[PDB]
């Protein structure tokens, strides 16, 4: 994946170096567009956004009192 | 040993202050409170912290009285009156360790407060009762911490104009209990209905027979539940309400059954009397007050002199809202009742939104109570520290040494604001003082800018009452705690 950002200034690459992913069957790195692994955009957006709210809610709590 | 008594009183109160120290600011840290009723709550609201703290320490229960007094006095920044109290007590510990008798200490704090209020009056940014630019300006900036502050621009004239109508220009007092905010589901955040009179949360008769409105309406309050253990008995009860020609009837919510048996409800319909049910105790105190009427607990004690008068009584049902407004009271003993219906999306949203407007109503009252806007971000606390330090240089005696420690304690507010903002504490207060060496109101701790700038330019100003009462009420607490000589049980 790193090479997708390293060679981007060229706009012409040996490979796009994007849409590569983990093959959970054979244990190799494969292209997900050619392999067929797609995920919703709204899902990854909502996950990452809600993940911040979860982390902030915990990090914000600096005192606990028991009555 | 009274030194042991005072030691315990100071240590205990410091522990309460060290609990709230983290809560000041929009970036404040949250406190978790596990309650004895079995509910664990998490919030940054300061009065919520001390209210649910359930303080058992007799000395620290005075710190709750400080919070409530600050809320009933100004109604904003009640976190800071506890923090200010804590620093004055921590500085008092240093004074006690220096061997200064508490009486000398307390009277010196009294003289510091007298000078401190004057210092705030000097830096006052002048306001005016007609100045709706600054009134709307500051009020909406006090709403800036709320969930949707972009829709609060339209909530601004709701608070500003509604209070300017209820309050005279030359007036020293405004009653926030006479401004009732009522929520209602449906509409948008900028949509609110401000009524110049009492507003009834229920409508006419529930079953068929509801007249829904009255002209030349006389309003009585009969609160007692009417039901059979029957025809003549249940009917004759409401008949007399017709005898004196009372056209609107308010009935308190009963713990037994619904307001009235349908026999006397449909009879009140046959009497052409608009029937209003499920009125709350506090609603009677609100409703019967503005109307100028006296409530009657029972159904037997109906009289004539307690008849009301209402120009407009009609049911306001907007998209299925179902709330009644009554306007044009014209009662010699009444006051300008103001009631607002808060429209919005979700029941939970409008419930909290109403509370966000209660905060704003306190802001405008603070400006009517005492005219002036003061820099936020703890800027007045740095400025006061410099002036009292300058005056302590010419002051002579142990009174000067205590005045100096007062100035050190004034840093707890700008220090707490900087710590909870994540800026180097010494770096910030150093820069605050350097800037106050040149400017006056040009300074303040800015969360957005991560530095020192003019909160006036950042649109962050606070009523001078908030700062004045914060110092004033704090000196009363310092006296109260330092004057505790022994703790005894009574039985």
């Amino acid at each position: 994946h790193a090479a997708s950002q390293m060679a981007k200034p060229e706009d012409v690459k040996r490979r796009s170096y994007r849409n590569y992913g983990l093959d959970l069957i054979r244990g190799k790195i494969v292209d997900e567009i050619h392999a067929g692994v797609l995920e919703p955009t709204i899902s990854k957006v909502k996950s990452l956004k809600s993940a911040l709210e979860a982390c902030v809610a915990i990090l914000r709590i600096d005192t606990m009192i028991t009555v | 040993k009274p030194q042991e008594v005072r030691k315990a009183n100071i240590i205990a109160a410091r522990s309460v202050a060290d609990a709230i120290r983290t809560s000041l600011g929009p970036k404040g840290m949250d406190k978790m409170i596990k309650t004895s009723r079995g509910e664990i709550i998490i919030s940054n609201d300061g009065h919520t912290i001390l209210k649910q703290m359930a303080i058992l320490h007799p000395v620290a229960r005075m710190l709750v009285e400080v919070s409530a007094a600050q809320d009933s006095e100004a109604g904003d920044g009640t976190t800071s009156v506890v923090i200010l109290t804590g620093a004055l007590l921590g500085a008092a510990e240093r004074l006690l360790n220096k061997g200064i008798h508490p009486t000398i200490i307390a009277d010196s704090f009294q003289s510091a407060a007298k000078r401190s209020v004057d210092i705030l009056l000097e830096m006052c940014h002048k306001v005016s009762l007609s100045d709706r630019e600054q009134l709307v300006r500051a009020a909406s900036t006090s709403l800036s911490s709320k969930i949707v502050s972009q829709y609060s621009s339209f909530l601004a004239p709701l608070a500003v104009d509604s209070v300017l109508k209820i309050s005279d220009e030359n007036s020293k007092n405004v009653d926030l209990n006479d401004i009732r905010l009522v929520k209602k589901v449906g509409g948008t955040i900028d949509d609110t209905e401000m009524i110049d009179g009492v507003v009834l949360t229920q409508t006419a008769i529930k079953s068929a027979g509801g007249p829904t409105r009255k002209e030349k309406a006389k309003i009585g309050l009969i609160q007692f539940q009417i039901s059979p253990p029957e025809r003549a008995y249940l009917l004759n009860i409401c008949k007399k309400i017709k005898k004196a020609k009372c056209n609107v009837l308010l009935i308190q919510k009963s713990i037994l059954r619904d307001a009235v048996n349908d026999l006397a409800l449909h009879f009140l319909s046959k009497l052409n009397i608009m029937v209003v049910k499920d009125i709350e105790r506090e609603e009677i105190e609100f409703l019967s007050k503005g109307l100028g009427c006296k409530p009657i607990a029972d159904i037997e004690l109906f009289t004539e002199d307690r008849l009301g008068s209402a120009d407009l009584v009609e049911e306001i049902d907007s998209d299925g809202s179902k709330i009644v407004r009554v306007t044009g009271i014209r009662n010699n003993n009444a006051r300008p009742t103001v009631s607002v219906v808060i429209r919005g999306a979700n029941n939970m949203i409008i419930d909290e939104t109403e509370r966000s407007l209660h905060d704003a109503l306190c802001v405008i009252r603070c400006l009517v109570k005492e005219r002036g806007l003061i820099a936020g971000g703890g800027a007045p606390e740095i400025e006061i520290s410099r002036r009292l330090s300058k005056e302590a240089r010419s002051m002579e005696g142990v009174q000067a040494f205590i005045w100096q420690e007062f100035a050190s304690a004034l840093e707890v507010i700008p220090t707490t604001l900087a710590e909870n903002a994540g800026l180097n504490s010494i770096k910030v207060v150093t820069e605050l003082r350097s800037k106050h060496e040149n400017g006056e109101l040009n300074d303040g701790i800015s969360v957005r800018r991560s530095g020192t700038t003019n909160t006036y330019e950042e649109h962050i100003l606070q009523p001078v009452l908030v700062s004045t009462s914060a110092i004033t009420l704090a000196s009363e607490c310092v006296k109260s705690i330092l004057r505790i000589d022994d703790i005894a049980f009574s039985r």
